[PDB]
Order: structure tokens, then C-alpha cells, then sequence
């Protein structure tokens, strides 16, 4: 039981691209050095989200076939996946300093209504003990979701997403041959990710009192 | 003119 050369090539382009992401040291130093207050904490989260959306655009452009999609559908795919991918990555980092980051998140003027499900997701992610390939493929499968709003040619997206779900399943069979439910638990994370879209919308919608960054305002229609 | 920054990042090199 092994990946085909074609699947190995596909997986390789995904890992290479995923592996390039980074948080500038300029930003990380702020997590450690800036004042501790709901206002500052919220501003730091904002800066992090912005840097991530940038990292997310660079990753997506290297996804096999992404650049062959209609230009507007490329935009629609990014706007609809940004929150989901940002929560997936947050999960990853939290499950592998982090002490102070966690403290800032819990004290950034954000309701427990949001914080609670957030930290619970980090927990269920950790319990899965995901590999780097799993995190990368899940991130791409989340990006290449053919069912997002405003997509003109959904079938062209299906064509890119299907092969990723095929490789992810095979990896589960090859690496966890005795736990036939592994794939199923990864999908449970896909559906759990979708719940953060509504939550996030309410966090944005319902605290007008506040300026974000230009990049965030466009992706989230603020 | 919408998503100007997003388009700039997506369309750049
Ligand atoms: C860890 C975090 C939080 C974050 O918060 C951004 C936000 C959230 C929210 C929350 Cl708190 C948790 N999960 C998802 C959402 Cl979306 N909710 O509101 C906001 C902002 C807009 C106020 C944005 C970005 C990162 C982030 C991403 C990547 C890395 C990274 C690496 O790649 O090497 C290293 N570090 C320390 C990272 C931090």
C-alpha cells in the first residue's frame, strides 16, 4: 500500500509550499514584549491574522492547479477559507512562549462565547496527533472547497479537491492501518472548522467600538 | 475597485 508517483508528486508540492510559511520575528517579539491589555492584545491578534492571510495567499498560489482557476474564483476561494485556515494553523502551533500567547488571546476583549469553542477545537486537534502532511493536506482541502459562495465554476474546484481527499485517505490507511476511523476523525475536523465562520462573523459584526488592517477588511468584508 | 490589496498579493511575484 503506497502512494503512486503522481500522488507523491502532488503531495510533495503541497508540503514544500506548507513548509515555507513563517511568522516574522518582528511579530513574535511583540507577543513577548508588548504591553498586556485587552486593547494591545487585540491589536497583536490583528497583526498576526494579517501576516497569516499573506502566508495563506503564498501557499495557495503554489497549490497544484490553483492558478489555472478563473481569477475571480481564486478570490472567492481565499475569502471563504481564510478563517478556517487561520484556525487550523492556530491549532497546529498551539499543539507544538505559547503560554503568553494563550494569555493574550484569553485577554483581548473577546467573549468566552468564542474563546471556549476555540480552545476546545485546539484540544480535539491535539488529541488527533496530526502529522505535518495531514495539516498541509487539510489546509489545502479547506482552501479548495468547491461549495463556497460566489464561485462560478465549481467543477473546476472539485477536480482539484478530490485528488487531495484521495491522498489524505491513503495516508491514513498506510500510517494508521489498525484505526480505520482515522480519516473519519479528520473529516470531523473539517465540519468543526466551518462553525468558526459564524462565530468569527459575530466577533467582527458585534464589537463595533475596531479598524483592523486593509487586508482583513477585504477578506472579511468589514 | 474591490479587494485591491488581496489582488495585489495574489497577482504579484
Ligand atoms: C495564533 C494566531 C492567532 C490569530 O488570531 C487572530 C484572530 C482570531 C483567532 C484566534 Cl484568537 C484563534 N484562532 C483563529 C483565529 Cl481567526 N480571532 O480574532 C482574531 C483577530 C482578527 C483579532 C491569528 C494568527 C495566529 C497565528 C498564526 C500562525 C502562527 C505561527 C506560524 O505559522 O509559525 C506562529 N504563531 C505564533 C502564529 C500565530
Amino acid at each position: 500500500m503506497e502512494l503512486t508517483p503522481d500522488q507523491q508528486t502532488l503531495l510533495h508540492f503541497i508540503m514544500d509550499s506548507y513548509n515555507k510559511q513563517r511568522m516574522p520575528q518582528e511579530i513574535t517579539n511583540k507577543i513577548l514584549k508588548e504591553a498586556f491589555s485587552a486593547e494591545e492584545n487585540f491589536l497583536i491578534l490583528t497583526e498576526m491574522a494579517t501576516n497569516h492571510v499573506q502566508v495563506l495567499v503564498e501557499f495557495t498560489k503554489k497549490l497544484p492547479g490553483f492558478q489555472t482557476l478563473d481569477h475571480e474564483d481564486q478570490i472567492a476561494l481565499l475569502k471563504g477559507s481564510a478563517v478556517e485556515a487561520m484556525f487550523l494553523r492556530s491549532a497546529e502551533i498551539f499543539n507544538k512562549h505559547s503560554d503568553l500567547l494563550e494569555a493574550r488571546i484569553r485577554n483581548s476583549g473577546i467573549s468566552d462565547e468564542y474563546i471556549t469553542p476555540m480552545f476546545s477545537f485546539y484540544k480535539s486537534i491535539g488529541e488527533l496527533k496530526m502529522t505535518q502532511e495531514e495539516y498541509a493536506l487539510l489546509t489545502a482541502i479547506v482552501i479548495l472547497s468547491p461549495d463556497r459562495q460566489y464561485i462560478k465554476d465549481r467543477e473546476a474546484v472539485e477536480k482539484l479537491q478530490e485528488p487531495l481527499l484521495d491522498v489524505l485517505q491513503k495516508l491514513c490507511k498506510i500510517h494508521q492501518p489498525e484505526n480505520p476511523q482515522h480519516f473519519a476523525c479528520l473529516l470531523g475536523r473539517l465540519t468543526e472548522l466551518r462553525t468558526f465562520n459564524h462565530h468569527h462573523a459575530e466577533m467582527l459584526m458585534s464589537w463595533r467600538v475596531h479598524k483592523f488592517t486593509p487586508l482583513l477588511c477585504e477578506i472579511w468584508d468589514v | 475597485k474591490d479587494h485591491q490589496l488581496l489582488r495585489y498579493l495574489l497577482d504579484k511575484d
